[PDB]
């Protein structure tokens, strides 16, 4: 069980971050490009393919 | 007496319109809103279905005229007469083809899928729909309404009673014999190699077979026996009173207004019966 | 625009192509092997990387036959591929009742089988499927139950000590698992040395399931 | 011995992870204005298939699409005007997968026979013809998509993954570590990275030119059937059979945002986000899709024209328009 042990030393030494930046950062990518989304905000029939 | 004609014929008719209406509109929805694809059967039941709706709505004209003699002038008494006898044959001659598809389906049930996909699409449509228009010529060419007294009526008129007693053997001919024998054969071949069967499956099908043979017969044997022997009053063949004319006259009114019930009873039979059926209409209903 | 008729031709053309197949398809038998410890795939390969397709065709009818025996997954998660096959094919061995696993010894190898028979019988996937069941290798079977009586697999076994008794018993234990009886049934044939009784088994068999399917598709019950 | 340092391990992993937990995101996204019930109608129905449908692939143009169906076909639609444009005839028809190419011109398929077979569609004489065939793997193909032209990246059910190489036909990398069988893969957009959920109720993150595992996810109760990264590539969403949703972070390595209802009580076979990653469309096994909110983890709409087990589902590069497929032979398009 060397290689298990081995795998979680590689895996336990990493720096993470606060849960809330990881929360902003995704709020703030949902809100920049939420205006090019064509399922959230209903598209006239004059440019809907289908 | 008029008072039993106008007090039971009408009732009888409206209340087999109702039936027939409702059952077969509900068997025309489930299998047009079917996504998948159409088996062998369903085209047989769309026939069907369509035979009796045209039978269903010929008869408010009928139930007019039993309350109140035909005052709706000349092309629409040869109209409805057209459309009651394509009706009336396209109905049985299906029930043959029906029967006839049953019998290749379960006596030959692994080599026998190109037979049964050539008959239907094609011997269908000719056999079915070419011996039912031919057989209206009649209808066009003789039925004419006609005052009598102070009333007018509207039914076919014949030269003499040559034209009536033929005419009327190739009715018979044509409506009970040959159905008949086709539905009598094949359904009589298919309850023999189920009866020896033990599986729960194999005693479900054989309860709904004898039933059907039944429910030709029970709705159309009378009738023609109330024809067949009036033709045989027509040739001079049988000699009583008037009593007997018109005790036969009653009998033959009173079986016909029974043998209409087949076009309400049909859906309930060849449709509704089915778990197939059931469960696509479950799913259709939602 | 002759390039939008020339795409809806291709369409049209590769579409009767597409039912032509599907119709030539529906035409076929398909056939589905599980078995035990063995992997019940001796005798039935031989008389005719990781699923095995067997063609044959016995009196104008085509079968397939598929073994999954080399598939060493989880059985739940391809179980339901085959949901729509005609017939289950399942094999066991007679001559198997006094033997342990060699994996566990505690564990009887018949016991497994009829574990694993009630398994594939009572799944949710197969309902309507039918199953023949095989009975290999009874020729060393009654050469040793006689040499050693039936009561290390069956304690309550209480018959006399000859072949028929104890293969019908056999066989009466091995149809009790089932409990779907009124959808699915149970087809049960010793196999025999001849190869010419065993296909036309399977085939009788395939012909009363295909009687009982077009029952219920045209409609009669 | 081993064990002891293990449990110590993971102690500590368990305590750096806690000690991470600032704040909930529900706590955090409460002020944002929720999102309108989506109102989705179908505006195609692809048919053509005689059989159950197992997977499909949008391609790059989002216009052309390719379908498996164990009818042993693959087939490629023209989802604008609905004509089928290629229906290859597969020599096993036990698939599980398919995959579109980025540059169009190959597809591959997979399943039961162990073997990714890839097609070549762009040929001089106009005639598809197997390009290639990858063996090597000793469980079901689940899942293969597309690096480039040139390699392939599969997840088989023998609890491994491969990168391969088509030109040669031969495994360039392995990644082991799973413990059940694998059941989905995810490519991250930039390539250098992807996912894989397993039935051991566990996600983990490989590298493909390292190709050793970097973190493992958990917090599911039973198999992972789908997953897929967020747009950004920062994060990802799983779905098991526990009916539920689950969103992870690979920077803050701990689940973020659950979504789970008392109504529900299947699994989820596919998972998808929108092109702003704002919507989680789910396919469940009550014949019906579900239309979820990546922030709020409230339910806005539900896409209900299956009448069987919805099998596959995926969007449009652009997000035009919404694709699913079921066990019922029909595909649908949502717009
Ligand atoms: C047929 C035959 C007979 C027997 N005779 C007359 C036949 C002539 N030949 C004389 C030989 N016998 C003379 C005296 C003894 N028989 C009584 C009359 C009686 C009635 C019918 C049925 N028609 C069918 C016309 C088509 N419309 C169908 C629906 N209509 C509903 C209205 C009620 N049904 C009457 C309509
Ligand atoms: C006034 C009279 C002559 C009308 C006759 C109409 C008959 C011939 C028409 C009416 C509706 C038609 C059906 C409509 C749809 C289908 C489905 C197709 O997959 C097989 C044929 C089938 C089942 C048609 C057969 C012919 C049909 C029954």
């Amino acid at each position: 069980a060397r290689k298990l042990v081995e795998q979680l030393k590689m895996e336990a030494n990493i720096d993470r971050i606060k849960v809330s930046k990881a929360a902003a950062d995704l709020m703030a990518y949902c809100e920049a490009h939420a205006k090019e989304d064509p399922l959230l905000t209903p598209v006239p029939a004059s440019e809907n393919p289908f | 007496n008029a008072n039993f004609n106008k007090i039971f014929l009408p009732t009888i008719y409206s209340i087999i319109f109702l039936t027939g209406i409702v059952g077969n509109g509900l068997v025309i929805l489930v299998m047009g809103y079917q996504k998948k694809l159409r088996s062998m059967t369903d085209k047989y039941r769309l026939h069907l279905s369509v035979a009796d709706l045209l039978f269903v709505i010929t008869l408010p004209f009928w139930a007019v005229d039993a309350v109140a003699n035909w005052y709706f002038g000349n092309f629409l008494c040869k109209a409805v007469h057209v459309i009651y006898t394509v009706s009336l044959y396209s109905s049985v001659l299906i029930l043959a083809f029906i029967s006839l598809d049953r019998y290749l389906a379960i006596v030959h049930a692994t080599n026998s899928q190109r037979p049964r996909k050539l008959l239907a699409e094609k011997v269908v449509y000719v056999g079915v729909w070419i011996p039912a228009l031919l057989l209206t010529i009649p209808d066009f060419i003789f039925a004419n309404v006609s005052e009598a007294d102070d009333r007018y009526i509207c039914d076919r008129f014949y030269p003499n009673d040559l034209w009536v007693v033929v005419f009327q053997f190739q009715h018979i001919m044509v409506g009970l014999i040959l159905p008949g024998i086709v539905i009598l054969s094949c359904y009589c071949i298919i309850i023999s190699k189920l009866s020896h069967s033990k599986g729960h499956q194999k005693r479900k099908a054989l309860k709904t077979t004898v039933i059907l043979i039944l429910a030709f017969f029970a709705c159309w044997l009378p009738y023609y026996i109330g024809i067949s022997i009036d033709s045989f009053i027509l040739l001079e063949i049988i000699k009583q009173g008037c009593e007997f004319e018109n005790t036969v006259h009653k009998w033959i009114s009173i079986t016909e207004a029974l043998a209409f019930f087949h076009c309400c009873l049909n859906p309930i039979l060849y449709a509704f019966l089915g778990a197939k059926f059931k469960t696509s209409a479950q799913h259709a209903l939602t | 625009s002759a390039e939008d008729k020339a795409a809806v031709e291709r369409s049209k053309m590769i579409d009767r192509n597409l039912r032509e197949d599907g119709e030539k398809a529906a035409r076929e038998v398909k056939l589905l092997l599980l078995g035990a410890g063995e992997s019940g795939k001796c005798t039935i390969v031989k008389q005719m990387t990781g699923i095995v397709e067997t063609h044959f065709t016995f009196k104008d009818l085509h079968f397939k036959m598929f073994d999954v025996t080399a598939q060493r997954s989880e059985r739940k998660k391809w179980i339901h591929c085959f949901e729509g096959v005609t017939a289950i094919i399942f094999c066991v061995a007679l001559s198997d009742y006094d033997l342990v696993l060699a994996e566990d010894e505690e564990m009887n190898r018949m016991h497994a089988s009829m574990k694993l028979f009630d398994s594939i019988c009572n799944n949710k996937w197969f309902t309507d499927t039918s199953i023949i069941l095989f009975l290999n290798k009874k020729d060393l079977f009654e050469e040793k139950i006689k040499k050693s009586p039936l009561t290390i697999c069956y304690p309550e076994y209480a018959g006399s000590n000859t072949y028929e008794e104890a293969a019908a018993y056999i066989q009466c234990q091995f149809e009790d698992l089932n409990k779907r009886k009124d959808t699915k049934e149970i087809y049960t044939h010793f196999t025999c040395s001849t190869d010419t009784k065993n296909v036309q088994f399977v085939f009788d068999a395939v012909t009363d399931v295909i009687i009982k399917n077009n029952l219920k598709d045209c409609g009669l019950f | 011995q081993l064990r002891q340092e293990a449990e110590q391990l993971k102690n500590q992993i368990r305590d750096a992870r806690k000690a991470c937990a600032d704040a909930t995101l529900s706590q955090i996204t409460n002020n944002i204005d929720p999102v309108g019930r989506i109102q989705m109608r179908t505006r195609r129905t692809l048919r053509g298939h005689l059989a159950k449908i197992y997977a499909m692939h949008w391609g790059t143009d989002s216009r052309l699409l390719v379908s498996a169906s164990q009818d042993g076909k693959l087939i490629i639609w023209d989802s604008y005007t609905t004509n089928k444009v290629h229906a290859i005839p597969l020599r096993s028809s036990w698939v599980m997968t398919c995959a579109y190419a980025p540059s169009g011109n190959y597809v591959a398929c997979g399943g039961l026979d162990n073997i990714c077979s890839i097609y070549n569609l762009k040929t001089r004489e106009g005639n598809v013809r197997v390009s290639r065939e990858l063996a090597g793997h000793t469980g079901y193909l689940s899942c293969c998509r597309f690096l480039d032209d040139n390699q392939i990246v599969t997840s088989s059910g023998d609890t491994t993954c491969a990168l391969w190489d088509i030109e040669t036909g031969q495994q360039t990398t392995t990644f082991t570590g799973h413990t059940g069988d694998v059941m989905s893969l995810s490519l991250a957009p930039d390539t250098r990275l992807f996912v894989s959920g397993a039935c051991d109720a566990s996600a983990k993150l490989w590298d493909v030119r390292e190709g050793m595992c970097r973190q493992t996810f958990t917090g599911h109760e039973s198999d992972i059937n789908a997953i897929c990264f967020f747009p950004n590539g920062n994060a990802f969403a799983t779905g098991s059979d526990d009916a539920t949703c689950r969103l992870f972070d690979l920077r803050a390595d701990q689940e973020l945002m659950t979504y789970s209802h008392d109504n529900i009580i299947c699994g989820i076979t596919s998972v998808s986000f929108s092109k702003s990653g704002r919507l989680l469309l789910a396919g469940y096994d009550d014949f019906n899709c579900n239309v979820w909110d990546a922030l709020k983890a409230d339910r806005a709409g539900v896409l209900a024209g299956h009448d069987n087990r919805v099998s596959c589902l995926g969007v449009t590069d652009d997000g035009m328009a919404v694709a699913t497929g079921s066990w019922d032979s029909f595909l649908k398009i949502w717009n």
